[PDB]
RNA sequence: UGCUGAAAGCAUCUAAGCACGAAACUUGCCCCGAGAUGAGUUCUCCCUGACUCCUUGAGAGUCCUGAAGGAACGUUGAAGA
RNA sequence: CGAUGUCGGCUCAUCACAUCCUGGGGCUGAAGUAGGUCCCAAGGGUAUGGCUGUUCGCCAUUUAAAGUGGUACGCGAGCUG
RNA sequence: GUGAAGAGGGAAACAACCCAGACCGCCAGCUAAGGUCCCAAAGUCAUGGUUAAGUGGGAAACGAUGUGGGAAGGCCCAGAC
């Protein structure tokens, strides 16, 4: 995953989550879009 | 005239029991440190150990608010080259449940010989049982 | 459990195939159980043992009584070993060296040979400074012992000169070769601490 | 809010017992117990159940609507029972069940055994497919996910332990 | 990395709950270690005679008694400045 | 400024983590071998030589690796000069 | 303006910040800044809300169904998300 400080939605299937305080993104399609932090 | 200072030999002390089940650590340890010092008594003197003996029992059952069951760290150096040992409030209760109350009281008591003398008063226990039935220690709240 | 035994030098065993294996000879006379410490009284289960022989005069009444409780002869020294839960022993019971007939690897524990006041070169394997090339009064010395005004002090557990040896040490997982019943011997491979005549707490290897 | 506001049915021969907050449901497949959250409150409404959020607490609805969805599954479990269908896709892979210990062969140096906590009925219709039944979705889904964890699908040939319904992306070799 | 799962009639590793997860952390291995003044325990050993004085006080002496043990001294040591 | 001895080498270290190795992970333009980058990780380990006063550097040959820094550009009542 | 040439109380410690100008004495009372659970004098004081981050008790661009407030406009009983 990418740990950039400005996570954001890159496609339709991507979704924003807050696990253990940290803001993450998760996708159905592309595993590339999976990112953390920010 | 002068004011009445307490005189050790004449100090009629008392014994107490404190059930620490479901108590907040700080709120308890304060109320202990008030008594151990003797400020609850009307004949209080800041150079004399007027305060009472307290038997805190069920030390392992003490409660803490928030995430301090995990997040409360207990740092202590070993006096060695780079030995900085730490421990979480869980890990401290798993190992030595007496230490928890003892530190929280010791911090709140004054420093110095009298401070150390008024800590010796405190008796902490993990189990509900105690071996001081000879004193008939009264239940304090 | 474990047995106390006097060290009796080193020899070797030529195995029938060829190999010559160096062995320490440990004489292990009958370890007599004096006192069975239990959870009821002491708060831990264990046994106290002894061996050899003292003279009926060099021994002191405090210990001459202590043995008379058990009903055994006054063995020189006393040691204590931990039981393994399921085990149980009786007072005035001899333990022969036949415990080690089953097991293969053992730990030997004895006091090392005293070297006295050893320097840093000997004690801590410090490298010796240049024996020539201008050097002045500092060949085998330790050099620097700290930094400067930052710590402003020498840290604890610094490797300096001082006492070397005469301290209890354990050598672990030595292979037993032979366990003689007739002369009460135990032939462990390799070398174990302490000089000839020193006592050795021999016991089954912990690292199974 | 919406899920919590929907009474839960209880079929015949399904004995529910409310020990304060501790709910014990007894059915034909197996008796089950559940310690519930403090913010939720539950009572019997003739036949169906009701999940009330307790006043005073902040996130009552959220916690109640969870418990609703739990007991919804738990009542289904004891009556009907749950199942998971795993398949071992890939050559030289084999599964077996001797009693209640799943013996796997997933192309390793050593055969791996997997124990089954509680009444989890591990079946084997074919030798390269592990069906397994029980009551709790929790334990079944866990055990399935452990049996998966030994070998996740290789995203190339799809080689590994997979679920029946699970579609997989097999990217091309470049 | 997951498993059930609302708020958001779906979805989500988490907000309740539950499971894995590293030479780090705490133990396990080894050593010092009750001056650990919070000075812990178990075992064994040793000591059971009169008297006035008196601010009758954990008072002080007079004779009678000095054990367990220890020290010292010697011979010394693979112990050791 | 009525003196805080300044580079480099030796001896001796110690800490940090912004990790070189070893350990655990995600994504890969990841078939496997080996990588690339990012995340967690400071327990341990981390060359010998030739040239030059050198630090550094270049070269030769190794290594699992030959980490970057702080410590009065650590350490002259420790040595060298 | 303060210090220098101004002590005292507060800002943990802190010439210049805040409060206030020490003639001497007193085991009197009222106040300033700053405070009032314990170290340590005084509110575990009262009323209604906010925060769950140990924020409080170092900090930015930027990131995000974190959470608390009003004000308008979009859609329904021809039944919307
Ligand atoms: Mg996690
Ligand atoms: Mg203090
Ligand atoms: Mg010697
Ligand atoms: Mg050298
Ligand atoms: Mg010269
Ligand atoms: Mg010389
Ligand atoms: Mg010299
Ligand atoms: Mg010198
Ligand atoms: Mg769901
Ligand atoms: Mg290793
Ligand atoms: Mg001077
Ligand atoms: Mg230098
Ligand atoms: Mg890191
Ligand atoms: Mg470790
Ligand atoms: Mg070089
Ligand atoms: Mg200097
Ligand atoms: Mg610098
Ligand atoms: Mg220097
Ligand atoms: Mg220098
Ligand atoms: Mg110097
Ligand atoms: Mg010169
Ligand atoms: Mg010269
Ligand atoms: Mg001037
Ligand atoms: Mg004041
Ligand atoms: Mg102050
Ligand atoms: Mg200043
Ligand atoms: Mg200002
Ligand atoms: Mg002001
Ligand atoms: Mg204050
Ligand atoms: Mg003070
Ligand atoms: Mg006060």
């Amino acid at each position: 995953m990418k740990v950039r400080a400005s996570v954001k939605k890159l496609c339709r299937n991507c979704k924003i989550v807050k696990r253990d305080g940290v803001i993450r993104v998760i996708c159905s399609a592309e595993p590339k879009h999976k990112q953390r932090q920010g | 005239m002068k004011t009445f200072t307490a005189k050790p030999e004449t100090v009629k002390r008392d014994w107490y029991v404190v059930d620490a089940t479901g108590k907040t650590l700080g709120r308890l340890a304060t109320e202990l440190a008030r008594r151990l010092r003797g400020k609850h008594k009307a004949e209080y003197t800041p150079h004399v150990d007027t305060g009472d003996y307290i038997i805190v029992l069920n030390a392992d059952k003490v409660a803490v608010t928030g995430n301090k069951r995990t997040d409360k760290v207990y740092y202590h150096h070993t006096g060695h080259i780079g030995g900085i040992k730490q421990a979480t409030f869980e890990e401290m209760i798993a190992r030595r449940p007496e230490r928890v109350i003892e530190i929280a009281v010791k911090g709140m008591l004054p420093k110095g010989p009298l401070g150390r003398a008024m800590f010796r008063k405190l008796k902490v226990y993990a189990g509900n049982e105690h071996n001081h039935a000879a004193q008939q220690p009264q239940v304090l709240d | 459990i474990g047995l106390v035994g006097k060290k009796v030098g080193m020899t070797r065993i030529f195995t029938e195939d060829g190999v010559s294996i160096p062995v320490t000879v440990i004489e292990v006379e009958a370890n007599r159980v004096t006192q069975v410490k239990d959870l009821a009284n002491d708060g831990y289960r264990a046994i106290q043992v002894t061996t050899g022989a003292k003279k009926a005069n060099r021994v002191t009444k405090p210990e001459a009584g202590h043995f008379a409780k058990a009903g055994v002869e006054a063995g020189r020294g006393l040691w204590e070993f931990r039981l393994a839960e399921g085990e149980e022993f009786t007072v005035g019971q001899s333990i022969s060296v036949e415990l080690f007939a089953d097991v293969k690897k053992v730990d030997v524990t004895g006091t090392s040979k005293g070297k006295g006041f050893a320097g840093t070169v000997k004690r801590w394997n410090f490298r010796t400074q240049d024996a020539t090339h201008g050097n002045s009064l500092s060949h085998r010395v330790p050099g620097s012992i700290g930094q400067n005004q930052t710590p402003g002090k020498v840290f604890k557990g610094k490797k300096m000169a001082g006492q070397m040896g005469n301290e209890r040490v354990t050598v672990q997982s030595l292979d037993v070769v032979r366990v003689d019943a007739e002369r009460n011997l135990l032939l462990v491979k390799g070398a174990v601490p302490g000089a000839t005549g020193s006592d050795l707490i021999v016991k089954p290897a912990v690292k199974a | 809010s919406r899920v919590a506001k929907a009474p839960v049915v209880v079929p015949a021969g399904v004995d529910v017992k409310i020990n304060g907050q501790v709910i014990t449901i007894k059915g034909k497949n197996g008796e089950l117990t559940r310690t519930l959250n403090d913010a939720v409150e539950v009572k019997h409404a003739d036949n169906t159940l009701t999940f009330g959020p307790r006043d005073g607490y902040a996130d009552g609805w959220a916690q109640a609507g969870t418990a609703r969805a739990l007991l919804n599954s738990m009542v289904i479990g004891v009556t009907e029972g749950f199942t998971k269908k795993l398949q071992l896709v890939g050559v030289g892979y084999r599964a077996a069940v001797k009693g209640n210990v799943i013996n796997l062969s997933l192309g390793f140096s050593h055969p791996v055994d997997h124990q089954l906590p509680a009444g989890i009925t591990a079946e084997c219709p074919t030798q390269t497919e592990i069906v397994l039944k029980g009551a709790d979705k929790q334990v079944i889904g866990q055990v399935a996910a452990d049996l998966r964890a030994y070998r996740r699908p290789e995203p190339y040939k799809g080689k590994g332990v997979r679920y029946a319904d699970e579609v997989v992306r097999t990217k091309e070799a470049k």
